[PDB]
């Protein structure tokens, strides 16, 4: 209950309030670090924040440093920094910098799955003052991550969520939300207006 | 950071001017007085405030750089300490509650002990880059175990006694005048009730309590914010 | 029109032996929506009550899972299998005690059902009632001589899943009711270590 709070504050609390960080007493940080090998993430929060708040969102691709030998990274994300602080208030996500790791008005969220090859020069405080640990979605995060996807899709009273909160807790896997998107790709089959357990289990056994 | 970011340590600066600041103004005495090479200085005791601002305040008044250690990956730092004639080395991130079992402090600190043993054996080897200094003080006698791994050498022994809250009240005002603060803050229980293993957790309650001053819409700092932040850091400590 | 047959969409919307692409008759949807006159009309004509589809979904699994007390009373009146095997081997009692329906639990258990019926997951409905925190359902299951140490496919007991939900009342209560705190799972964790 602290990840969405720290992302709330350091990401989406100053809605257009450019001067708030300019006159608050405590110095506002800019970098927010996320971690956790089991939970993949890196897309559900970027798209979730990228769709909740009405603003600009320009994400970067992890692999464009071959030409500069891991030097192009800070130049590209720095260009995104200057165009984001010069343009409208936006949010910037950083992904897969483990290969290259071998009074501010910018938003820097950072999620990865490897902390061994990270050089402590970037993890120095001041910039990355918060290091949030995001494990694999538990039963509560599976009830929320399944309610937030079935709230717009089809459902029936026959479809119970106790086996859908018990079994996905047993099969410790990644990107379960994308597996539910595949369950929608099997629910758009038009064979049944309401999705049944045959499409959930069929998507669980095929993909 | 100058001496304005510290208060109540006149004895430590008066005693440190000759341990550190002596070869600064007149290095020529290093041949007529025959004084031994000043191989750094260590401290022991729970650091309330002044763990980093001592090397940063004396290094600041020395107008020298402040390098941090944070293959072997330690030779390049000595190369930079060679191109740059002055240098001050200090470590952090170790001042936590983990420095109480002596196993992770003795091993993890023992690696840095070997690092400073080969580096200070390069200073003992040659003196091409003079004025290299290291300071070690985490929380407790563990630094005297570092002295067990470095016995009877030129290193200096300085203790930090807080007489009564004189290293917490005025320094809370100095480290707190940036934001708003209350006048009659009772630091007796909320400052004495966290001794020993963790001294930096007072400043951790300062900053982490300031986080609750931000999210809780509190313009100033109260006593139940420190009281809540003590529990919030004690769930993980 | 969730189905293809007209008698299944109309029997679902409140209006037989023939099958469909889903291998489910009109009794599964008629018992699903909870239409008493339509299940009593189709069962009055003489439709089979235990027409297992390709998966094994009996009309009592969907009627008990839907929370329709009258439909459960009708299927029990017709003599439906109280321990049928569906796709995942679950019995209609797991769906009775799953949806927190005390009426269907006391009715299915009044006829002589099996609480300890091992499904394909080798678990019971106490992992579900304890999963969502249903102490009254667990207690009325104890009124019918139900076990409290059913090892799941991972090896966890219902006390492990009750402590995982941070249900301290159910934790200390099941400790004070006969649940063993010494049964180890594959994770080699005790029920007291899982709770916080």
């Amino acid at each position: 209950d602290i990840q969405k709070q720290e992302v709330r504050e350091a990401v989406e609390l100053p809605l257009t309030h450019f001067e708030l960080y300019k006159q608050i007493g405590i110095d506002p940080p800019r970098g927010v670090l996320m971690y956790g090998p089991p939970g993949c993430g890196k897309t559900m929060l970027a798209k979730a924040v990228a769709h909740h708040t009405t603003a600009a969102f320009i994400r970067v691709v992890g692999s464009e440093f071959v030409q500069k030998y891991l030097g192009e990274g800070p130049r590209m994300v720095r260009d995104v920094f200057r165009l984001a602080k010069e343009n409208a208030p936006a949010i910037i996500f950083i992904d897969e910098i483990d290969a290259i790791a071998t009074n501010v008005n910018v938003k820097v969220i950072m999620a990865t799955n490897r902390a061994d090859t990270l050089d402590p020069a970037l993890l120095r405080p001041g910039r990355l003052d918060r290091k949030i640990e995001f494990p694999l979605p538990d039963r509560r995060q599976k009830r929320l991550i399944f309610s937030t996807i079935t709230s717009k899709m089809n459902l029936s009273e026959e479809v119970d969520l106790e086996d859908y909160v018990a079994r996905p807790d047993k099969i410790s896997g990644a990107d379960i939300n994308s597996i539910c998107q595949e369950s929608g790709m099997l629910a758009v089959r038009e064979n049944r207006y309401i999705v049944l357990a045959k499409d959930f289990e069929k998507a669980y056994k095929t993909v | 950071s100058t001496y304005e970011m510290i208060g109540g340590l006149d004895k430590q600066i008066k005693e440190i001017k000759e341990v550190i600041e002596l070869p600064v103004k007149h290095p020529e005495l290093f041949e007529a007085l025959g004084i031994a090479q000043p191989k750094g200085v260590l401290l022991y005791g729970p650091p309330g405030t002044g763990k980093t601002l001592l090397a940063r305040a004396v290094a600041h008044h020395t107008d020298c750089t402040f390098i941090r250690v944070s293959a072997r990956m330690v030779r390049e730092l000595f190369v930079m300490a060679r191109e740059h004639a002055p240098s001050i080395i200090f470590m952090d991130e170790i001042d936590s509650i983990g420095s109480s079992r002596l196993e992770g402090g003795s091993g993890g600190d023992s690696e840095v002990q070997r690092t400073m043993l080969e580096l200070l054996n390069q200073l003992d080897g040659f003196e091409a880059t003079k004025n290299i200094k290291v300071i070690m003080a985490t929380n407790r006698i563990d630094i005297l175990d570092s002295a067990l791994l470095r016995p009877g050498r030129i290193d200096r022994k300085i203790e930090f006694p807080p007489p009564n809250e004189e290293a917490r009240l005025d320094i809370l005002k100095i480290h707190s005048r940036k934001m708003n603060l209350t006048r009659g803050i009772n630091l007796r229980k909320i400052a004495e009730l966290m001794p020993g293993a963790s001294g930096a957790e007072v400043k951790g309650v300062c900053t982490e309590a300031g986080m609750y001053a931000l999210r809780e819409r509190r313009v100033h700092v109260t006593q139940e914010d420190f009281e809540m932040a003590v529990a919030k850091v004690m769930q993980k400590d | 029109c969730v189905s293809n047959l007209m008698v299944c969409n109309l029997a679902y919307s409140g209006k037989a032996t023939r099958t469909d692409q889903d291998s489910r008759t009109a009794l599964h949807w008629a018992c699903s929506a909870g239409h008493t006159e339509i299940v009593e009309f189709l069962l009055q004509l003489g439709v089979p009550v235990n027409d297992k589809d390709d998966a094994g979904w009996s009309p009592l699994h969907i009627a008990a899972s839907a929370g329709r007390d009258e439909i459960v009373k009708a299927l029990l009146g017709k003599g439906a299998q109280v321990n049928a095997v569906n796709q995942n081997g679950c019995t209609p009692l797991h769906y009775a005690a799953s949806k927190n329906r005390h009426e269907i639990a006391v009715m299915l258990l009044e006829g002589g059902a099996n609480p300890d019926a091992k499904d394909h997951y080798e678990a019971t409905a106490m992992h579900r009632a304890a999963a969502k925190g249903n102490l009254k359902m667990i207690h009325i299951l104890l009124y019918y001589k139900a076990s409290t140490n059913i090892q799941d496919t991972e090896g966890n007991t219902p006390l492990h899943l009750a402590c995982d939900e941070e249900r301290v009342e159910e934790a200390k209560l099941l400790v004070s009711q006969g649940a063993s705190i010494y049964i180890e799972n594959k994770e080699e964790k005790t029920p007291l270590q899982v709770a916080k």
